[PDB]
């Protein structure tokens, strides 16, 4: 009789398809998935320091708009900006806008430090019905609206040197008056013209007076400008009227800060991978949820699902 | 599929092993039984794991990087961040798709190289005393008992214990 | 005596080299071609809508120039200018070329609305020699060139609400004179100062006069500009003289349209995938003709050929 | 040619086969004949159409894109377009160049696979009747006319009819 | 590793071969000898040469290209170039990973499948003269000498000549 | 007795790690490397053309600052931009710096022609203390800085023609005074307005009075501006002060040059690749020495090893 001795291999009653280099659909006994595809829709609040920009742009945060009161000196790795974020001072434009955020989201700090600047001969402080804060007629926190002093604006040629061992960044703006009896009513003296300069580099701003559409009653506009300055350097600025003036500078730091656009919840967890959608896991090489993303995340790519097999082909009774 | 043996000269695969990914079915004066093969469900699970080392848990750190979504209409530098975006993301979409069919065309491969592995090296164990049935079983021309069976499974098997009788049962008219 | 039982495989008297992981030259039985080097050289005017731009860039046809006159409100999926193609009416410029020419490709239509601007206290309408329409002096049809009315230019500020559900793109201009006595013969004044603006936006522009090189027999020049309204905002339209107001505004659309240039001849035939050098199959994944593409196109690479095995290795008798 | 068959111990292919890509000749004392497999070739066949599947008619549609081309100099922005163009284009051109070389390699050895599995099945299915010559020739140690050939080419040829005959013959001095 | 030889059934290299890759250790009634094989060493090292000749001295040239290192803070287009030169170090590195895994993987292949090759060619060749241990080693059944283990390395070894002598060590009880 | 028949394979005692798609550590008999991680830390001469900056910026050669007239005229492949360079002549900027200095690299020429322009009505020549060659006053070379003649400075319009073949790069820049006073001191009247155009092209320049902080005791400052005239086209300038005129033209090629920051040294050797950090070797097809090349080069990868093996698995007795 003797004996019969078979070689085999296991299977199993739920196999799952998978993609090979010949063929498009073949049956394995196992396979994992590669590519995430969901969030729980919340923003971890750790391991990465979260700032919740709630009302405030990071721009109106720098700026000082009174509902940003509570920004002021803060730190962040990512500075979440919501969809609902409004201003709500004096209406402003900021040429490179796109840059400004950008170079300050990367810097990842409001950190401020007032300077004493020489401003005699005028009148500081000037304040707005369109920049409430506490009931009362305010400004921008960070910025300092000179004025004529008993009619008078005498020119200006005002210095501050930077003897720190770091960068200084210098937020500025020019004042667009819409009429030319406004012009005479805060300055004096017919349009002026704004320069700053340092030994490396040199800006000119020219007011440009006429009517805009209004935004919160006001026909004028304040274009914003930044300078940075560097350590030995030293900050002149030059002008007979409309300047908008620096109350002191921001620290630029260098690191791994940013900022992303979302709408989402932040949330008591833990999680490495931040998108607009929410925190995703990272245990997957790629995923599918969002382009933009922030920390130690999966690789964005088109497809919503790569199965790869972790067993052999599956050949069922 | 490219060595023949699973989905090839083995019909099909056992639902009822649940303790290995290869193994043993006899049938001799005792019974049928069934046993799996350690050696080679290892060397196949180390090969697999070994990828998924590769794949799973290596993500890498990104932070201030281009926007990617726009709210106004721009022109030609707005064209260029959109491209530089598109054009990652199709190169990276690329790759994953090529990594996991080469992954899973060399997974089948493997997989199927070590049930062939196994019943090679069976094959040899068995000398004169057996003849291969072509499905992957082997006739034994002489009487292996469980214990007998056991010798072959751990590699234990004198063959030369056998040799006159199977040679007799083989040979015969 | 017995038998004998051969294995064995084909060969092909014809084989193909092929390249490998360990060989640059094997000879398989048979392999297929994977990048396209070959067009017929026609731009196939289906199954995209193709406009071709013959004497005329897509700015010219959007301002108006008088060889332009047929492509009024036309819409494209591909935009094909020519290299002959010339500028034959007022002396221009555009700040930002590239980026009106992108965005106006992009949105896909000349698609255009007049509107009634309120230009009292000007004359409307002015016309140059430089500009011929069926041998009367002429301008660009989209622009209305304003001058003084009995040596008065009153300072306009001119208002235009988008009440709208989409975005308008206007497009206007600044005049610069030649000389000091052309600024006075046209506007009645020294030299203006425009302002558009909107809720969102600002633009000002100072008029330059000075000598530029004559073409067509004029040393003055006009600078074009652009402004998008959003729904809700207005249009502020500020200046005491030098303006190229607009006649109404342009329809801007999302969707797949573009341009390109070629001087390849358009075919009553249907091709998937455009290049420079006219329409290609689509069926190989790679092409060699053009990096320039539109449409479902095989993707540009450097190599002229690539040969895919579709046999196994030749072995010959 | 990683299996050894093509352009190994199969010493050459045949031109005169024109219905398969794998097969069968014979001599035997009705005469000398040749005879495609179809599974086989099938088999091959199907593994290159797969691949074929997943490159041809598959492009990606683009439309407004970046500018490739410029009539003047104008620096920064425009060493940025090119140079983004040039790197999409020799990471594509790469990508094409390793696909082709990897698929050719496996092609070559797919289509070796298939011809020793023919072998191998056909080595078993012989059983003791048969010894391999070790040019892709067996040694049929009993009468085998056109039927018993047939028999063997479709999967039908009992061996137990012959051994007695074959084995005689074989081990013989 | 997948064709179950070097590192498989043989079981270990030879530290004492240094004139091949692979070859023959032989005992007979004259001694105990070594001989490299030069068919087999010579395959292997052509397709490893084969790679190397695809990926040394095959530089591309390039020139103007664009900043990569920047003195001052600027915002949006630097944040772009900085972001296209990433992305593009990116996936050359990630191809140079991939390249060498796939590399090495199919090195450490083709050179079990040359060794394997080797030894099925040798098996064939001795017939039934000779039956395979499981180690890579073939117990020979004749007397064979200098010159007989010579005309096997060589290739002209006639198995018709020791058949009889072989069959009667063989098959006797 | 019989014999053995044994087949067997290589082993060595001195293996090497290599990675695989299934194991990170397997050993196996031979291995090459595949990155290339070291420099000699010199750049070769050969066979590329250096040209090394020593004290020079590429600007400063180009504008001709005194310590850059061994310049004059000069080629290269590779221009090396030293750290320690400085300019020491009168203190100016270059709106748009980084693409003037990249379209002059990309040339590979500072091949200069003078020509006759016709400066009736001023005086040439002007000098400053700030740019000292030969212990005398002086100035750029390339740059002719206009003053009154006898208090009057007449309206410049003056023409130059490109009748060459190939196009003509020009390079001018705006006077920029310090104080009211100055501006009457040079150009006897007050702030001026410059206009260089061609007949496809327009600048319009305003100069901006105003102290800039001080540099070699100028707190004046000069702008650099660049014109390109193609063949046929003509040259205007338009300018009633401030002017500091070309003497001519540069040569604008087009080819392989290119422009690097290093402070290796330049070395009496043959290397086709180049880095910052010195030449290097180019069999490896990797290489982790730096993202910036020039030349026949490997591809910059992140890793600082990657073996190939070149042997089979090692398996030692
Ligand atoms: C003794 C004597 O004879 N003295 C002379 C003075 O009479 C004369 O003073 C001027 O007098 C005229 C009247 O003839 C007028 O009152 C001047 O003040 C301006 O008044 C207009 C009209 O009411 C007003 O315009 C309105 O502004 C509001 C909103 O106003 C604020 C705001 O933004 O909330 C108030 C802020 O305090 C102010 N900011 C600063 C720093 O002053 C701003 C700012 O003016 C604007 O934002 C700039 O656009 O405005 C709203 O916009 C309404 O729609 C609009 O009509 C101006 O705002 C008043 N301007 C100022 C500076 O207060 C008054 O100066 C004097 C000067 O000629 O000469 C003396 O000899
Ligand atoms: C009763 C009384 O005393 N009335 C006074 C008037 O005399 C006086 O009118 C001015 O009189 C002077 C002569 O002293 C002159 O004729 C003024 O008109 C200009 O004339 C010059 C010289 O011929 C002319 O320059 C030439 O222009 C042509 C091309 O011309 C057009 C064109 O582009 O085709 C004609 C167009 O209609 C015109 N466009 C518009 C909207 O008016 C344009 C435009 O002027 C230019 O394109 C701008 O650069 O020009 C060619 O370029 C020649 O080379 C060049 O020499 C001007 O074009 C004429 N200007 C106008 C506006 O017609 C005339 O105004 C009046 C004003 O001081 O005062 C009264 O009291
Ligand atoms: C007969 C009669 O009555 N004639 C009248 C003249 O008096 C009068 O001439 C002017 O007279 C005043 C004094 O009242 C003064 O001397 C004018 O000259 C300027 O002098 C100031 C003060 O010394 C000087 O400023 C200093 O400049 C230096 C550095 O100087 C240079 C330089 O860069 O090296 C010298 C160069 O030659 C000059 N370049 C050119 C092309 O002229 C430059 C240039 O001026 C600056 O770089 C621009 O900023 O300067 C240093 O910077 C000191 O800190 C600074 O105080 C000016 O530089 C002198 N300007 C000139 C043009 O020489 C003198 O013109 C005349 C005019 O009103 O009227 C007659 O009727
Ligand atoms: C089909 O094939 C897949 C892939 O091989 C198998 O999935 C693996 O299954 C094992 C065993 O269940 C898993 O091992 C466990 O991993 C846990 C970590 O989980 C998270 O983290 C990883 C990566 O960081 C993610 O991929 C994963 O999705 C989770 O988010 C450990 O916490 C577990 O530890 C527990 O058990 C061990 C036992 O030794 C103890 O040491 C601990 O005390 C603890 O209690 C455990 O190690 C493994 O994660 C799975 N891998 C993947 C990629 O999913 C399937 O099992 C297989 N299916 C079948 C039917 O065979
Ligand atoms: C060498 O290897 C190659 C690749 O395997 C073989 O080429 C294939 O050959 C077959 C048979 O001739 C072709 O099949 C035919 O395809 C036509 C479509 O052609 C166009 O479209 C494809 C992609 O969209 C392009 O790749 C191609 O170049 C063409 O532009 C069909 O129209 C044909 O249909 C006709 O025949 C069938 C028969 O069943 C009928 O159903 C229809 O009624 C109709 O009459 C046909 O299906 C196939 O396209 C080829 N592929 C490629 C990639 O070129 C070679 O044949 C082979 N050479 C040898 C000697 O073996
Ligand atoms: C482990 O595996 C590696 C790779 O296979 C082997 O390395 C090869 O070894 C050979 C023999 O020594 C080398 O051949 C020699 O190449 C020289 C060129 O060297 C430079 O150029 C190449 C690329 O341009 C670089 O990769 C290399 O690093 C050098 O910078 C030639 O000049 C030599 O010529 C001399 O010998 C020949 C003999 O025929 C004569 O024709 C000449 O007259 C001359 O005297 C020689 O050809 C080869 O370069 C190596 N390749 C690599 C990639 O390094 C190891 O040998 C191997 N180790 C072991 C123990 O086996
Ligand atoms: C130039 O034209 C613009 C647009 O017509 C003028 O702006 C408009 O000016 C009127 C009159 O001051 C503004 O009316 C005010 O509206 C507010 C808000 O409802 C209301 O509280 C006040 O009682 C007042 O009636 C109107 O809002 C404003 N329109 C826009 C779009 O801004 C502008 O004044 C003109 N400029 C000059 C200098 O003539
Ligand atoms: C500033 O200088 C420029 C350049 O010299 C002057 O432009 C030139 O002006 C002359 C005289 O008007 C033009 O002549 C005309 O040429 C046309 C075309 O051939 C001809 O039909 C007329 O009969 C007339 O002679 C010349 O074309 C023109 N040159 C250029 C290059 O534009 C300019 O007028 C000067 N400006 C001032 C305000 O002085
Ligand atoms: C506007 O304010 C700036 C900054 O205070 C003034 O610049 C400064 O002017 C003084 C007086 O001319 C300069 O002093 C000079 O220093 C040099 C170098 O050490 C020395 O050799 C001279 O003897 C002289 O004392 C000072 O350097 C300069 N500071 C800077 C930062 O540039 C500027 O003059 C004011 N402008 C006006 C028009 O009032
Ligand atoms: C099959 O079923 C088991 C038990 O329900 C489950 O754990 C396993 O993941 C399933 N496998 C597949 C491939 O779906
Ligand atoms: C700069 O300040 C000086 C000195 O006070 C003054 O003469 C000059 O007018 C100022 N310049 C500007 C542009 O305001
Ligand atoms: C804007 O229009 C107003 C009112 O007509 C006028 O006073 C002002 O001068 C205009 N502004 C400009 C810059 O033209
Ligand atoms: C240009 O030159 C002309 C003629 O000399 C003159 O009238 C005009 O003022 C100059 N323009 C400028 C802006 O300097």
């Amino acid at each position: 009789p003797g004996a019969t001795l078979c070689l085999g291999h296991h299977a199993v009653p739920n196999g799952t398809i998978v993609k090979t280099i010949t063929n498009d659909q073949i049956e394995v006994t196992n396979a994992t998935e590669l590519v995430q595809s969901s969030s729980t829709g919340e923003i971890c609040d750790s391991p990465h320091q979260i700032l919740d920009g709630e009302n405030c742009t990071l721009i109106d945060a720098l700026l000082g708009d009174p509902q940003c009161d509570g920004f002021q000196n803060k730190k962040w790795d990512l500075f979440v900006e919501r969809s609902k974020a409004y201003s709500n001072c004096y209406p402003y434009d900021v040429p490179d806008y796109a840059s400004l955020r950008s170079l300050v989201a990367s810097s990842g700090t409001l950190e401020f430090n007032n300077e004493s600047f020489n401003w005699t001969g005028v009148t500081q402080n000037g304040t707005s019905s369109a920049c409430i804060r506490r009931s009362n007629n305010s400004f921008f926190s960070r910025l300092n609206w000179l004025t004529h002093l008993k009619f008078k604006y005498p020119a200006l040629n005002v210095t501050m040197p930077n003897n720190e061992k770091f960068d200084k960044l210098y937020i500025w703006g020019v004042h667009h008056p819409g009429t030319d009896n406004d012009q005479i009513f805060l300055y004096a003296q017919a349009s002026g013209r704004i320069t700053v300069s340092t030994k490396r580099s040199q800006q000119t701003v020219i007011p440009n007076i006429g009517s805009r559409p209004r935004v919160r009653n006001i026909p004028s506009r304040i274009s914003i400008y930044w300078t940075i300055v560097k350590p030995g350097d030293i900050l002149l600025i030059n002008s007979t009227g409309n300047l908008i003036a620096p109350r002191g500078y921001f620290k630029i730091r260098s690191g791994k800060s940013s900022i992303m656009r979302s709408d989402a919840p932040i949330g008591k967890c833990n999680s490495e991978c931040i998108t607009p959608n929410g925190s995703i896991p990272n245990d997957k090489p790629f995923q599918n949820v969002n382009r933009i993303t922030y920390g130690a995340c999966p690789r964005y790519v088109k497809q919503n699902t790569l199965k790869l097999a972790t067993g052999m082909r599956n050949v069922p009774e | 599929g490219i060595f023949g043996a699973i989905a090839g000269f083995i019909e099909n695969g056992w639902e009822g092993m649940v303790d290995g990914w290869y193994g043993f079915r006899h049938q001799n004066s005792e019974g049928i039984g069934q046993a799996a093969d350690l050696k080679s469900t290892q060397a196949a699970i180390d090969q697999i794991n070994g990828k998924l080392n590769r794949l799973i848990g290596k993500t890498n750190e990104k932070f201030h990087q281009i926007e990617k979504e726009f709210s106004e209409v721009e022109g030609r530098i707005q064209d260029l961040e959109k491209y530089v975006e598109d054009t990652k993301i199709d190169l990276w979409s690329y790759n994953a798709e090529l990594l996991v069919a080469l992954e899973n065309q060399h997974t089948i491969d493997l997989t199927d190289s070590e049930m062939n592995k196994l019943f090679e090296k069976t094959k040899k164990q068995l000398r004169e005393n057996a003849e291969d049935m072509g499905n992957g079983c082997f006739k034994i021309y002489h009487k292996c008992d469980n214990a007998c069976i056991g010798s072959i499974r751990n590699g234990t098997y004198d063959h030369d214990v056998y040799r006159d009788e199977a040679l007799n049962n083989r040979f015969q008219i």
